[PDB]
Protein backbone atom coordinates (compact mmCIF):
# COMPACT_ATOMS: atom_id res chain seq x y z
CA UNK A 1 0.00 0.00 0.00
CA UNK A 2 3.36 2.50 0.63
CA UNK A 3 3.31 4.88 -2.27
CA UNK A 4 7.25 4.42 -1.54
CA UNK A 5 8.30 4.87 -5.16
CA UNK A 6 8.02 2.97 -8.47
CA UNK A 7 10.63 2.08 -11.18
CA UNK A 8 12.76 5.68 -11.32
CA UNK A 9 11.61 5.81 -14.99
CA UNK A 10 9.60 2.65 -16.05
CA UNK A 11 8.09 5.06 -19.51
CA UNK A 12 6.41 1.97 -20.66
CA UNK A 13 5.41 1.34 -23.87
CA UNK A 14 1.69 -0.29 -24.22
CA UNK A 15 1.59 -3.25 -26.05
CA UNK A 16 -2.21 -3.81 -26.16
CA UNK A 17 -5.47 -2.20 -24.66
CA UNK A 18 -6.91 -5.38 -23.95
CA UNK A 19 -10.58 -6.61 -23.02
CA UNK A 20 -11.14 -8.65 -19.44
CA UNK A 21 -11.02 -12.66 -19.19
CA UNK A 22 -12.91 -14.11 -16.31
CA UNK A 23 -14.22 -13.43 -13.11
CA UNK A 24 -12.12 -10.89 -10.60
CA UNK A 25 -11.18 -10.75 -6.81
CA UNK A 26 -8.96 -8.84 -3.81
CA UNK A 27 -6.76 -10.96 -1.80
CA UNK A 28 -7.76 -12.70 1.31
CA UNK A 29 -4.42 -14.41 1.97
CA UNK A 30 -6.40 -17.24 3.24
CA UNK A 31 -7.58 -20.42 1.29
CA UNK A 32 -10.92 -20.84 0.14
CA UNK A 33 -13.31 -23.64 0.74
CA UNK A 34 -16.67 -22.48 1.43
CA UNK A 35 -17.62 -20.47 -1.73
CA UNK A 36 -17.66 -20.33 -5.59
CA UNK A 37 -18.83 -17.49 -7.70
CA UNK A 38 -18.46 -16.11 -10.79
CA UNK B 1 7.82 8.51 -28.85
CA UNK B 2 4.92 9.44 -27.07
CA UNK B 3 4.46 5.86 -25.03
CA UNK B 4 2.64 7.43 -22.16
CA UNK B 5 -0.41 9.26 -23.16
CA UNK B 6 -1.26 10.55 -19.92
CA UNK B 7 -1.54 9.37 -16.07
CA UNK B 8 -3.55 6.43 -17.65
CA UNK B 9 -3.17 2.77 -17.19
CA UNK B 10 -1.35 1.00 -20.46
CA UNK B 11 -4.01 -1.88 -19.98
CA UNK B 12 -7.36 -0.60 -20.52
CA UNK B 13 -8.74 -3.61 -19.16
CA UNK B 14 -7.32 -6.38 -17.33
CA UNK B 15 -7.50 -10.11 -17.66
CA UNK B 16 -8.78 -11.28 -14.35
CA UNK B 17 -8.66 -14.92 -13.23
CA UNK B 18 -6.63 -16.19 -16.45
CA UNK B 19 -5.50 -19.56 -16.45
CA UNK B 20 -1.97 -19.95 -14.62
CA UNK B 21 -0.51 -22.80 -16.70
CA UNK B 22 -1.30 -21.10 -19.67
CA UNK B 23 1.05 -17.94 -18.55
CA UNK B 24 4.77 -17.66 -19.94
CA UNK B 25 5.45 -15.17 -17.26
CA UNK B 26 4.71 -11.82 -15.63
CA UNK B 27 5.50 -8.23 -16.11
CA UNK B 28 5.44 -5.62 -12.83
CA UNK B 29 5.14 -2.30 -14.64
CA UNK B 30 3.74 0.23 -12.39
CA UNK B 31 3.05 3.67 -14.06
CA UNK B 32 2.89 6.15 -11.03
CA UNK B 33 -1.14 6.28 -11.71
CA UNK B 34 -2.16 3.07 -12.13
CA UNK B 35 -2.39 -0.25 -8.89
CA UNK B 36 0.59 -2.88 -9.63
CA UNK B 37 0.02 -3.56 -13.35
CA UNK B 38 1.06 -6.46 -13.97
CA UNK B 39 1.37 -7.83 -17.78
CA UNK B 40 1.63 -11.73 -18.30
CA UNK B 41 2.00 -13.01 -21.70
CA UNK B 42 0.09 -16.42 -22.42
CA UNK B 43 1.92 -19.31 -24.43
CA UNK B 44 -0.23 -20.23 -26.90
CA UNK B 45 -4.39 -18.98 -27.09
CA UNK B 46 -4.39 -15.27 -28.06
CA UNK B 47 -1.74 -12.57 -27.10
CA UNK B 48 -0.07 -11.01 -23.95
CA UNK B 49 -2.32 -10.36 -21.36
CA UNK B 50 -2.49 -7.88 -18.45
CA UNK B 51 -3.76 -9.63 -15.03
CA UNK B 52 -4.98 -8.32 -11.55
CA UNK B 53 -2.52 -7.74 -9.12
CA UNK B 54 -5.12 -8.50 -6.23
CA UNK B 55 -5.62 -12.18 -7.96
CA UNK B 56 -4.97 -14.90 -5.35
CA UNK B 57 -2.83 -16.67 -7.64
CA UNK B 58 -0.98 -13.29 -8.02
CA UNK B 59 -0.72 -12.92 -4.29
CA UNK B 60 0.55 -16.40 -4.02
CA UNK B 61 2.97 -16.39 -6.38
CA UNK B 62 4.23 -12.99 -4.92
CA UNK B 63 4.15 -14.22 -1.20
CA UNK B 64 6.19 -17.29 -2.19
CA UNK B 65 8.65 -15.48 -4.30
CA UNK B 66 10.21 -14.13 -0.89
CA UNK B 67 10.60 -17.81 0.10
CA UNK B 68 11.84 -19.57 -3.70
CA UNK C 1 17.73 -20.90 -30.21
CA UNK C 2 17.62 -22.37 -26.66
CA UNK C 3 14.32 -24.24 -25.80
CA UNK C 4 13.38 -25.18 -22.26
CA UNK C 5 13.32 -28.67 -22.29
CA UNK C 6 16.53 -28.94 -20.84
CA UNK C 7 17.18 -26.86 -17.59
CA UNK C 8 18.56 -23.75 -18.89
CA UNK C 9 18.24 -20.52 -16.78
CA UNK C 10 18.10 -17.06 -18.11
CA UNK C 11 20.39 -15.60 -15.30
CA UNK C 12 24.22 -17.27 -16.14
CA UNK C 13 25.02 -14.35 -13.85
CA UNK C 14 22.22 -12.10 -12.16
CA UNK C 15 22.78 -9.01 -11.46
CA UNK C 16 22.07 -8.49 -7.24
CA UNK C 17 22.44 -4.88 -5.90
CA UNK C 18 21.09 -3.61 -9.61
CA UNK C 19 20.46 -0.11 -9.37
CA UNK C 20 16.36 0.14 -9.28
CA UNK C 21 17.27 3.81 -10.98
CA UNK C 22 18.29 2.46 -13.72
CA UNK C 23 15.04 0.14 -14.02
CA UNK C 24 12.32 0.37 -16.04
CA UNK C 25 10.99 -2.31 -14.95
CA UNK C 26 10.46 -6.19 -14.00
CA UNK C 27 9.83 -9.27 -15.99
CA UNK C 28 9.45 -12.20 -13.47
CA UNK C 29 10.15 -15.69 -15.08
CA UNK C 30 10.51 -18.86 -12.78
CA UNK C 31 12.24 -21.53 -14.45
CA UNK C 32 12.02 -25.22 -13.99
CA UNK C 33 15.78 -25.55 -12.61
CA UNK C 34 15.79 -22.00 -10.92
CA UNK C 35 14.25 -20.28 -8.09
CA UNK C 36 11.85 -17.25 -8.85
CA UNK C 37 13.78 -15.36 -11.21
CA UNK C 38 13.33 -12.23 -12.26
CA UNK C 39 14.83 -9.99 -15.55
CA UNK C 40 14.50 -6.50 -15.17
CA UNK C 41 14.65 -4.26 -18.34
CA UNK C 42 16.67 -0.94 -18.12
CA UNK C 43 16.37 2.08 -19.49
CA UNK C 44 18.37 3.83 -22.11
CA UNK C 45 21.61 2.70 -21.45
CA UNK C 46 21.43 -0.64 -20.62
CA UNK C 47 19.31 -3.74 -21.82
CA UNK C 48 18.55 -6.45 -19.62
CA UNK C 49 19.27 -7.58 -16.68
CA UNK C 50 18.85 -11.14 -14.31
CA UNK C 51 17.75 -9.71 -11.19
CA UNK C 52 18.67 -11.21 -7.77
CA UNK C 53 15.03 -11.64 -6.11
CA UNK C 54 16.64 -11.99 -2.84
CA UNK C 55 17.16 -7.84 -2.64
CA UNK C 56 15.48 -5.90 -0.40
CA UNK C 57 13.72 -3.40 -2.69
CA UNK C 58 12.74 -6.59 -4.56
CA UNK C 59 10.97 -8.30 -1.51
CA UNK C 60 9.47 -4.74 -0.60
CA UNK C 61 8.82 -4.50 -4.03
CA UNK C 62 6.90 -7.89 -3.63
CA UNK C 63 4.80 -7.09 -0.89
CA UNK C 64 3.75 -3.78 -1.75
CA UNK C 65 2.66 -5.01 -4.71
CA UNK C 66 0.15 -7.29 -3.01
CA UNK C 67 -1.98 -4.49 -2.47
CA UNK C 68 -1.39 -0.56 -3.39
CA UNK D 1 7.77 -22.34 -2.57
CA UNK D 2 4.52 -24.05 -3.14
CA UNK D 3 2.35 -23.71 -5.31
CA UNK D 4 -0.45 -25.94 -8.07
CA UNK D 5 2.07 -25.37 -10.80
CA UNK D 6 4.27 -23.09 -11.77
CA UNK D 7 3.88 -21.08 -15.14
CA UNK D 8 3.79 -24.36 -17.06
CA UNK D 9 6.91 -24.27 -19.78
CA UNK D 10 7.63 -20.38 -20.53
CA UNK D 11 10.00 -21.96 -22.79
CA UNK D 12 12.57 -18.59 -21.99
CA UNK D 13 14.06 -17.39 -24.29
CA UNK D 14 17.48 -15.60 -22.91
CA UNK D 15 17.36 -12.25 -23.65
CA UNK D 16 21.23 -11.00 -22.34
CA UNK D 17 22.41 -13.79 -19.76
CA UNK D 18 23.89 -10.66 -17.98
CA UNK D 19 27.24 -10.32 -16.25
CA UNK D 20 26.37 -9.68 -11.82
CA UNK D 21 26.41 -6.45 -10.70
CA UNK D 22 27.47 -6.76 -6.66
CA UNK D 23 27.15 -8.49 -3.67
CA UNK D 24 24.25 -10.65 -3.02
CA UNK D 25 21.46 -11.46 -0.92
CA UNK D 26 18.71 -13.26 0.96
CA UNK D 27 15.65 -12.48 2.62
CA UNK D 28 14.58 -13.84 5.88
CA UNK D 29 11.10 -12.40 6.43
CA UNK D 30 11.79 -10.52 9.50
CA UNK D 31 12.63 -7.41 7.91
CA UNK D 32 16.41 -6.54 7.81
CA UNK D 33 17.29 -2.92 8.67
CA UNK D 34 20.95 -2.53 8.86
CA UNK D 35 22.83 -4.58 6.10
CA UNK D 36 25.96 -3.13 5.40
CA UNK D 37 28.13 -5.18 2.94
CA UNK D 38 28.61 -4.90 0.24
Amino acid sequence: MEGISIYTSDNYTEEMGSGDYDSMKEPAFREENANFNK
Amino acid sequence: KPVSLSYRCPCRFFESHVARANVKHLKILNTPNCACQIVARLKNNNRQVCIDPKLKWIQEYLEKCLNK
